[PDB]
């Protein structure tokens, strides 16, 4: 129920990524179903600080491309475009699970 | 890249290349050549601007002839764009080249977009502005402020730090947007409104709108600064008809009527006031006039007319004044009856429709006032209003005009209409007159462009059909063709939908905005939709009264509180301001993912110019066709002149402009072949008007597309959304949709 | 009223009121008497 | 005043069948119940205080422009204009000559406006009627 | 504050409503945080003032707000603004240190 | 009356002038409830 966030699971995953070490990558899979998002504060302001941080996101959407998805993807690849995922049916999202567990 | 067209070299400042604007600029090269003028459409999506721009500015470089270019545009946002997109090729030019060319490139606009002065700049009103800085500017102050120094009188700083250099050091060598100008003028103290207007004729390349080279108000100088044998396109040019009509009408009511009585009267009290005092700053103004000096002879040429001259300059007669407006006094008089006359024709019962010859014989036997004075009455009224030297000329602003009104009626009898009607609108009480001299020959502002230029390039996105406008425009095409954009996805889905979610019709006229069900179709449908769409609706209504019945209905009825959970609402407001900042406001919610929807109407500001580009513009809603209103009588008499004159069919005509002006609401939503989005048509008189639509939407609407319900248009939304959704593979476009070099070399050697 | 719109002036009144203006049957199932209600509408 | 005949007092919302007459000559408001009442016996003098000037019954017309100096001037056009009838073609094209006869002809129209000199162009306009 | 047409019929509470004109002045004080200028791009108070000397034939009842039968406006334009404050508030408000 | 003209007035009848009364004393006699009668037809 309820209304998602990515802005509040963002800054809890970069909270959780801060104490792992530097040699360890850091990353963050969101499997966003929705197409909307509410956020209490600037979502670019917490897609710098993923960046200035090294943290890389990629997310796998369920209904179609959300831009601000697309952009925090985009800006956390280091420009890579191909980090937001989008499933055409059953087949497929076990498909891209089984091809998120590749580092 | 760098390419050859026959013996043309092209910078194109991207390293990729649509075959479509291939296509455009070899058509554009053989229009050139050949002369003569176009009607070309490019499908939207595609670089038209920049390919434009690219294949002119080459043009113009590579041969000897050095022609200037003319860019018209219909809107100050679409001028901006147009700027920075030449910064753009500018730049590549410059970096490719290795050297910054000999290049002057200016965009021309009003004063208050272009006044830096601290005092003047919060007036909602450009009227104003114009004023103060003509007041501030006008020589006379400067020449008070020398004679008296301890003088009351101010002057603007930016104005008097231009006279300390020359033409060609005002701005460095380049091309400078509204932005830039704005900042470099900031940071040197500079006005950028007398740059550009001292600078036209030294642009290689100069923006501007369509009114600059239609409405002769403000054409006069601009016309003149330009030289005769310039390229000139008219950019988005599918709306330039009814900027004709507003080059040539003008509005009068009762409150108009007053005003200009209390000026006349004002007018009189100073004219005897400058009788008792100076009766020799009338006396030098009178023998200058028996002479035969019209108003550019005596005006300086860093003044201006007080009002501006309303017709075209070819219709102004060379002769000298008749003489029954030379003296002040007698002007006075005959402006003061003229007025009540026009007071006298407001009292009516019924609407009056009648030509100019009959309104200028009716006038002549009702009161002894003749054609010729009437001709020149704008001219004798801007001198005498700088001849007076009046401070303040605001109780005289609703006089001009009456001026405008003595200089139109008079100097044209043939293609306008005059209106009168006892209503203004219908649901007032008291009864409101008005009275409307009408343009309905759009030919008669346009045909001095067409005359003075060699050769024009006319280029819409979405101008269709294209033989509508060689008969709508007096004017011939040498060649005529609307591309067909290639794509190896369909990148965009249009829809037409026909009834609701429980098949019952749907439509948009004006007399059944009442009805629940249409206001239960349209509601759920908005709502399916805005669960649906993922980033940002455009959603455009058919007119403004409907669109806030709508609203009102569907906020009453809770259907906007289920689209609240999900995307915020914006609404564009008929204060432009407000407007604006709903536009930012959207923008910033499709930009962070919120998620928006921008309810605004297609004959408004928002509809023209702005962009819907990528994430702002998922799904373009076009509830309803949009119709003009049908019983007004300005759009019955142009109807019927143009089934006299140029016989389409008023039905057609209507069919014509609520189709293209759907049309360029469709069409302002792609840009790139990357960009998606769907086109819901939401009105049963939409399906029969799939020949109207322009190519390209309508080769991109498929046969089985015409009649859907609202469920499975959220089915194909929701399956377009998930498939447009993927990465494309580059082999399947690699050569088809998008041209590296190679590619354009091989489909040059292929061609030959 | 009918003639102060004939003498031109507007009368502010309504026209007044002078103008012209508008079985039992028996019971079978007598082991249950008493607890049906009745139910004259729907 | 503007809406009421200052003479028998009347008003638009008691009487709404008054219609505006006014004298060509002195140009006083007044209505045609008034000129069926004091005048329909004989010519007599202006009812308004400080007017004493000789009107006829006859004479009596509406106002069109509804200001009182418009109506003066295009009444003093037509009472000029009707012998003032030259074109362009009584010049034989000359349009200086035409021009400044306009002028002249204007000036005497606003010198019988404003009266400040109104017995020399009186006579100039009886001589030049005359011929 | 919902955004519904307000009637006069209604009875309201005689408490809240001193408030209401004191909100309106809210309202204004948030036009004294929302009106900055914007970028040239979506500049629409220049694209109506592109040229001043516009006074081509009037826009009909069609394209201009709805009114009544004495003249004055029936307040739908009111909700409208309401709804855009209500939006353009929503947006700024995300515009802070977090 | 140039005021009244331009307004809508309401036809009030004894009803109506009932919604707005004055208590002229503490005890009256008249009784000011209006009592309806069947067969009036006035
Ligand atoms: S000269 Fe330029 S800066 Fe000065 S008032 Fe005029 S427009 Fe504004
Ligand atoms: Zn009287
Ligand atoms: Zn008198």
């Amino acid at each position: 129920k309820g209304n998602p966030s990515l802005q509040n699971a963002l800054e809890m995953a970069r909270g959780l990524l801060l104490p792992v070490p530097a040699h360890c990558t850091r990353e963050v899979l969101i499997v966003f179903g929705s197409l909307s998002t509410t956020d209490p504060g600037d979502i670019h302001q917490t897609i710098d600080s993923l960046v200035s941080e090294k943290i890389r996101v990629k997310v796998l959407g369920l209904s179609a491309q959300v831009a601000i998805c697309k952009e925090l993807c985009k800006a956390t690849n280091y420009g890579d475009e191909s980090f937001y995922k989008i499933l055409l049916d059953e087949t497929h999202l076990k498909e891209l699970f089984n091809e998120a567990v590749t580092p | 890249m760098k390419f050859y067209i026959d013996d043309l070299p092209v910078l194109f400042p991207y390293p990729k290349i649509y075959p479509e604007q291939y296509n455009y600029m070899c058509d554009i090269k053989k229009t050139l050549d050949v002369g003569g003028n176009s009607i070309l459409e490019m499908p939207s999506g595609t670089g038209k601007t920049v390919s434009l721009l690219s294949l002119t500015i080459a043009y113009q470089m590579h041969y000897p002839e050095h022609r200037k270019i003319i860019y018209c545009s219909r809107t100050m946002s679409e001028i901006e764009k147009a700027l920075v997109e030449l910064e753009n090729l500018m730049d590549y030019r410059t970096k490719e080249l290795g050297y910054q060319e000999d290049f002057r490139g200016l965009g021309l606009t009003s004063r208050k977009n272009l006044c830096l002065h601290p005092e003047v700049s919060k007036e909602r009103k450009g009227t104003v502005v114009d004023e103060k800085c003509r007041r501030m500017t006008n020589g006379q102050a400067k020449r008070k402020l020398e004679e008296d120094p301890e003088a009351n009188v101010e002057l603007c700083e930016y104005h008097e730090n231009l006279y300390n250099i020359e033409v060609e050091d005002y701005l460095p060598k380049g091309v400078f947007s509204f932005e830039k100008l704005l900042k470099y003028c900031e940071e040197k103290t500079l006005c950028p409104y007398f740059i550009v207007r001292r600078m036209i004729s030294l642009c290689n390349i100069i923006i501007y709108s369509y009114h600059y080279l239609l409405d002769p108000k403000i054409a006069e100088r601009v016309s003149n600064e330009v030289s005769k044998d310039s390229i000139v396109i008219f950019d988005e040019a599918h709306n330039i008809d009814n900027v004709c009509i507003e080059s040539l009408s003008l509005d009068l009511t009762t409150d108009a009527l007053r005003r200009a009585t209390r000026g006349a009267n004002a007018l009189d009290e100073r004219i005897s006031e400058v009788r008792k005092v100076d009766s020799q700053k009338l006396q030098d103004e009178y023998e200058k006039l028996v002479q035969g000096l019209h108003s550019a002879d005596i005006l300086t040429d860093q003044e201006e007319p007080f009002v501006e001259t309303p017709v075209l300059p070819q219709d102004l007669l060379t002769e000298a004044i008749p003489g029954n407006i030379r003296r002040a006094e007698h002007f006075v008089s005959f402006l003061k009856r003229l007025i009540e006359y026009l007071k006298t024709r407001m009292k009516v019962l019924h609407v009056i429709s009648e030509t100019p010859k009959s309104f200028l014989q009716h006038l002549k036997q009702l009161t002894f006032i003749e054609r010729k004075p009437l001709r020149f009455c704008s001219e004798r009224l801007s001198l005498l209003v700088r001849t007076l030297e009046v401070t303040e000329v605001e109780d005289f602003t609703a006089l001009k005009d009456i001026a405008t009104f003595a200089t139109l009626i008079s100097t044209y009898e043939e293609g306008f209409l005059l209106i009168i009607e006892p209503y203004e609108i219908e649901n007032a009480a008291v009864p409101n007159p008005i009275m409307r001299f009408t343009c309905l020959d759009a030919s008669i502002a346009i045909k001095p462009v067409f005359e003075r230029f060699s050769s024009v390039i006319i280029t819409s996105g979405t101008i269709s059909p294209l033989d509508m406008y060689p008969r709508m425009l007096n004017f011939k095409t040498v060649l005529q063709k609307s591309y067909a954009m290639t794509l190896a996805k369909k990148s965009f889905l249009p829809m037409i939908i026909t009834k609701g979610s429980d098949q019952v019709a749907i439509s948009s006229r004006f007399e059944i905005r009442n009805d629940p069900s249409i206001v239960r179709n349209y509601g759920s449908m908005l709502v399916e939709f805005a669960k649906i769409t993922p980033d940002g609706m455009v959603v455009f209504f058919p007119s403004y009264l409907y669109m806030e019945s709508i609203v009102s209905m569907w906020q009453t009825m809770g259907i906007l509180d289920e689209v609240w959970k999900h995307k915020l609402i914006l609404v564009e407001t008929p204060d432009a301001q407000e407007t604006s900042l709903a536009l930012e406001t959207y923008r910033k919610a499709c930009s962070n993912g919120r998620g928006a929807i921008l309810l605004s109407v297609a004959r408004g500001k928002v509809s023209e110019g702005i962009d819907f580009d990528h994430q702002y513009g998922r799904t373009v809603l076009m509830i309803g066709i949009p119709f003009q209103y049908t019983e007004s009588r300005i759009l019955k008499a142009r109807l019927e002149f143009m089934r006299e004159n140029y016989r389409i069919r008023e039905n057609d005509f209507l069919s014509f402009d609520a189709m293209r002006h759907a049309a360029q609401c469709l069409g302002r939503v792609l840009r790139g072949k990357d960009d998606y989005g769907v086109m819901v048509l939401a009105d049963r008189r939409f399906s029969r008007k799939r020949s109207q639509l322009p190519k390209w939407i309508a080769q991109g609407l498929s046969d089985a597309d015409l009649n859907l319900s609202t469920d499975m248009a959220i089915s194909n939304t929701k399956q377009f959304l998930r498939t447009m959704a993927q990465p494309t593979d580059p082999k399947d476009q690699e050569g088809v949709s998008v041209w590296s070099y190679e590619d354009l070399i091989k489909h040059q050697n292929s061609r030959k | 009223p009918r003639k102060l719109q004939d003498l031109g002036l507007k009368p502010a009144s309504v026209d007044p009121a002078t103008i012209k203006r508008q079985r039992k049957g028996k019971i079978t199932n007598t082991h249950m008497t008493g607890i049906l209600k009745d139910y004259s509408h729907r | 005043n503007k809406d009421m005949c200052p003479i028998c007092k009347t008003d638009r919302y008691l009487s709404p069948d008054v219609k505006f007459l006014v004298n060509p000559e002195c140009y006083h408001r007044i209505c045609e119940s008034c000129v069926d009442r004091i005048f329909s016996l004989g010519p007599a003098q202006c009812p308004y205080k400080g007017c004493d000037k000789i009107l006829r019954k006859n004479k009596f017309k509406t106002q069109i422009f509804d200001d009182v100096e418009v109506e003066k001037e295009v009444d003093i056009r037509k009472r000029v204009f009707n012998v003032f009838n030259k074109t362009i073609d009584d010049f034989n094209g000359d349009l200086v000559e035409y021009n400044k006869y306009l002028e002249e002809v204007e000036d005497i129209i606003y010198k019988l406006d404003h009266g400040i000199d109104v017995a020399k162009t009186e006579e100039k306009l009886r001589t030049y009627e005359e011929l | 504050l919902r955004g519904e047409k307000i009637m006069q019929n209604d009875r309201g509470d005689v408490i809240i409503d001193r408030y209401l004109t004191l909100d309106q002045e809210f309202d204004r004080k948030d036009d004294d945080m929302l009106l900055h200028p914007v970028k040239k791009i979506i500049d629409l108070d220049g694209n109506i003032q592109d040229d001043p000397v516009v006074r081509g034939n009037r826009p009909d009842f069609t394209m201009q707000p709805g009114v009544d039968i004495n003249g004055n406006s029936d307040g739908t334009v009111d909700i409208l603004k309401g709804m855009n404050r209500l939006s353009e508030k929503m947006i700024m408000a995300l515009k802070n240190e977090y | 009356l140039k005021k009244i003209d331009d307004s809508r007035i309401e036809e009030n009848t004894f009803e109506i002038a009932l919604a707005r009364l004055i208590p002229p004393q503490n005890q009256s006699h008249a009784a000011y409830t209006y009592n309806p009668k069947k067969g009036s037809t006035m």
